[PDB]
């Protein structure tokens, strides 16, 4: 029940960047979890969509072929590769696990991205 | 998946916000609440049941096209954002409604 | 006149006697307390090698039986291999459903090695010395021996017999090319308004309500042999399509392998150890008929990872009650039965197909 | 079920749970009590069936010529307490069982006076009356054969077991031309097959290909065996069964032999008949391309019991097909005597 | 074991006559009779066949349609019934059971029968 | 079904009567002796066969077509006719052979 995600930053557009996110309190091989992401001012916005065991993956329209997603089981790791930024990805970053009903959807807190230079 | 800009009401009365869309009749529809600088909160799952811990005063349903969260009673601690979310038809890909700003005057 | 039998019955004391055919439910262990006699040590062991020398890396089980006589066997087999000076040692593993074919067929040696014992269980030999050239019977060894260079399905029974305290059975190589599973261990029989297809492996029950109709199943293993016309009751005008148990995991090509409203479920939950099919809904759960239900796809369990049960489902043009297999890790439903409102991106699905 | 076995061939035994069938028809005894739907019931429909032109009954088998013969007086006494000028009268079955066209119809009411059960009522006999209602006999010329009703009974839910003693039986409602599944029993089991109910038992044998290997047949059926209960049912041509369709033989693979065709003209006149390939006593047969073509079944013993010794066949294979009646050894259509007129001989008259 | 026969006498060409053959000393209904006539000094000639149980009866070809053969098992008698009669029909007439195995075969004494 | 006209043979030889005829094969064949002012006897039945009371000399078999009587050590007690009784194709017609005469000198 302690989502902690990190590696967020300013970064000039094209380049890339990762982040991660360390799950605790639960047993992290049974959940699928999802990214969403949420521009200063705006609304949530979905971004993927993982497996309980990383068997599929499914990516938003406007970040598909350039983001990646994964999870590492053994040590509750989930991960977000980001290729080819642009200004519009400029966002917090969140780690959900929505759509468990009445067992509870916990949210990280969030790590900033910035696409500017 | 769309909402209403905003809905504004009195203290004692009722909010409606209505989140309509495609593929609703098939799928079900989550309501979150964000209050301003903090994660969003989960109120009301499989479009009519609450989790324990949220007050009685929060109501929703769903019929044919379109879930309608209701909020009886409305209060001045409800200032929030409201979302709808779901999935499309092949429930793989998910989506968030446009968000629903409530001011309670 | 060569059996005779008398059938009791506990509720009144009473008991029936006479004369005709009878057929036994032997699937409930068919593997427990049983001396496995295949060929002959030295024809098995030039078999084996013959098999070796010809490019044949591994052998690939078609049931549970054979799979158990390997391992009781493989002991006198490694001893013999070693005294004739044969550089080859095997390896017997468990094994895992469904059971796949193999193209290849073990020899029949013209000659047996001229060194050994002239029977099984016996000789209390002294342990071989373990080899760098392994022949592996099925285990999770599909690396150094693929599926391609295995044999499969070269054995033929000859004698089931029911000892005083030991059961014996006899073996033996068969000599041509086969797709047929062993038509000495199948048994079938309809009395009345009661059917039954069974062998060492399945057990499958028919009834008849209006028409003759499946009724329950009950498999402890996924073999891929293809089940004899001969005995098969109601064998004409049937298509493929329509049989229950897929005719490639040796399902009866028979009418009384069929129930309305359902197609051959070819993408079940067929990886399981064991499976009992039953028309039934599976535990807290709810089944609608609905003409705006998807469509059918591959098999889904009743609960999620996490554990919690999905409690709406609905089907497309299918009859109550619904079709369910019950596996040990769960309630599995019918292709033909997709949730209601819930993303199928949540749950868990097979990922086998026959 | 449960029960325990023994098997004399390898001496052994053995104990479990499953399903059996029982030859019952070899040392046939008559362990059953039937009665048929109602004694109200059934006077009603033998009524309704007189006023629709239906001179008499055609019995589909030995049991319910049985139970007609049973029943007999019970209708009658019901007959009569109405106050109905009919008595039914039952004679003997004699083979072939031929099929006639009409049904009993199902009474909407049923008769108001009588007991409503197939106890002894102090058994006061009626009396006879001109109109009769003959149940099969020799009786063709009073009763003509297209006037008959033919299999209009249909065994109940739980009427029959392996534990029972009695057997319920109701009229049915609809046209059909099968035997009753309620008592058909096959199975086969490794190398071993029979087809049987309560008047066939066909056994069949796996030796290189599966085929007939005996039968014993205590009447002569003319329904249809159902497909739902016949082994390997598909692929298989008309003209190769031995027993005939027409006779009530299972359309099955089980049903056949190599070298020989449907015997349409048997000696199916017989009371009770035994199908077995073996030599008649006393007689030898060759196979040679010069003997004559088939024809009707011929009988080894001449009127005045002499016995022809030599026979031959075309194409058909050792050893050769023979039926074994009352009155002496028959051949299959197949075989012919060789150096012998057929003048002399006795054949069937009879065909299916 | 004896076979009696009687009927016979001189007719005039186109006329009919009847003979009767009575049997005694064995199963009468269990053989099959024949009809056998010798023209004086000539050889002899099949004429008639009729089975044990009188259901086939068959002439031969010289004889066809002008005659018939009948039996009756309850009184141990065959006949044989003759229409339109020749001149090349004057013979004697027998009464034989033959075909018989090992059963013996037996003949009557013959009738004499002319046409003029 | 065709015989010699006549056969004439010498006190203490075999004398040889054929009777040749198609369908002889597939059927058997009588022979009998009919004595001056007799009805004829059975000699030989199915070819080989000799009835209970007749002399041993008396023997006959078939080959083919043909089926041969012989007399052996023919005697003055054999002066007779001899026909051979058999049937045609279809055992339905029978008939007698042509008929010899035995002459003994």
């Amino acid at each position: 029940v302690e989502l902690i995600e990190s590696g967020g930053g300013v970064v000039q557009p094209g380049r890339s960047l990762r982040l991660s996110c360390a799950a605790s309190g639960f047993t992290f091989s049974n959940y699928a979890m999802h990214w969403v992401r949420q521009a200063p001012g705006k609304g949530l916005e979905w971004v993927a969509f993982i497996s309980y065991d990383g068997s599929n993956k499914y990516y938003a329209d406007s970040v598909k072929g350039r983001f990646t997603i994964s999870r590492d089981n053994s040590k509750n790791t989930l991960s977000l590769q980001m290729n080819s930024l642009r200004a519009e990805d400029t966002a917090l970053y969140y780690c959900a696990r929505v759509f468990n009903g009445y067992e509870g959807d916990y949210w990280g807190q969030g790590t900033l991205v910035t696409v500017s230079s | 998946l769309t909402q209403p800009p905003s809905v504004s009401v009195s203290p004692g009365q009722t909010a409606r916000i209505t989140c309509s869309g495609d593929a609703l009749p098939k799928k079900y529809a989550y309501w979150y609440q964000q209050k301003s600088g903090q994660a969003p909160v989960l109120v009301i799952y499989e479009d009519s049941k609450r989790p324990s811990g949220i007050p009685e005063r929060f109501s929703g349903s769903s019929s044919g096209t379109m879930a309608t969260l209701t909020i009886s009673g409305a209060q001045v601690e409800d200032e929030a954002d409201y979302y709808c979310y779901s999935t499309d038809s092949s429930g793989n890909l998910y989506v968030f409604g446009t968000g629903t700003k409530v001011t309670v005057l | 006149h060569h059996h005779h039998g008398c059938s009791v019955d506990f509720s009144k004391k009473e008991t029936r006697c006479g004369t005709g055919v009878f057929v036994y439910n032997d699937v409930e262990a068919w593997r427990d307390r049983y001396k496995y006699h295949p060929d002959s040590p030295r024809r098995l062991a030039a078999a084996v090698k013959q098999a070796w020398e010809d490019g044949i890396c591994g052998i690939s089980s078609v049931s549970r039986m054979e799979n158990i006589m390997w391992r009781s066997v493989e002991g006198e087999l490694n001893a013999i291999l070693e005294e004739n000076g044969v550089q080859l040692t095997v390896v017997v593993g468990s094994v895992k459903n469904p059971m796949w074919r193999g193209p290849q067929r073990l020899p029949v040696p013209v000659n047996e090695l001229p060194h050994g014992w002239k029977a099984w269980g016996k000789s209390y030999f002294v342990r071989a010395a373990k080899t760098n050239n392994s022949f592996v019977v099925d285990g999770d060894t599909l690396k150094e021996c693929p599926l391609k260079h295995r044999a499969w399905n070269s054995f033929l029974v000859e004698d089931h017999g029911f000892g005083v305290f030991h059961t014996s059975v006899w073996l033996k190589v068969r000599e041509d090319y086969s797709l047929e599973c062993d038509p000495a261990v199948i048994g079938t029989a309809v009395k009345g308004k009661e059917a039954v297809h069974s062998d060492l492996g399945y057990w499958i029950e028919s009834e008849k309500n209006d028409t003759w109709r499946l009724k329950r199943a009950h498999l402890i293993e996924m073999k891929t042999c293809e089940w004899p016309k001969s005995h098969t009751l109601w064998t004409d005008g049937i298509e493929e399509s329509d049989l229950i148990i897929p005719k490639s995991l040796a399902g009866p090509l028979s009418h009384h392998n069929t129930r309305e409203g359902y197609r051959t479920q070819m993408k079940g939950p067929w990886h399981s150890e064991e499976l009992e099919i039953r028309f039934e809904e599976c535990p807290g759960t709810k089944v609608h008929v609905e003409e705006t239900c998807g469509t059918r796809g591959p098999s889904l369990r009743s609960t999620t990872a996490s554990g919690r049960v999905i409690e709406e489902w609905c089907c497309r043009e299918c009859t109550m009650p619904p079709l369910s297999f019950r596996a040990k890790d769960g309630c599995w439903y019918g292709m033909e039965i997709r949730p209601r409102k819930e993303p199928e991106s949540n749950l868990v699905r097979s990922m086998v197909t026959a």
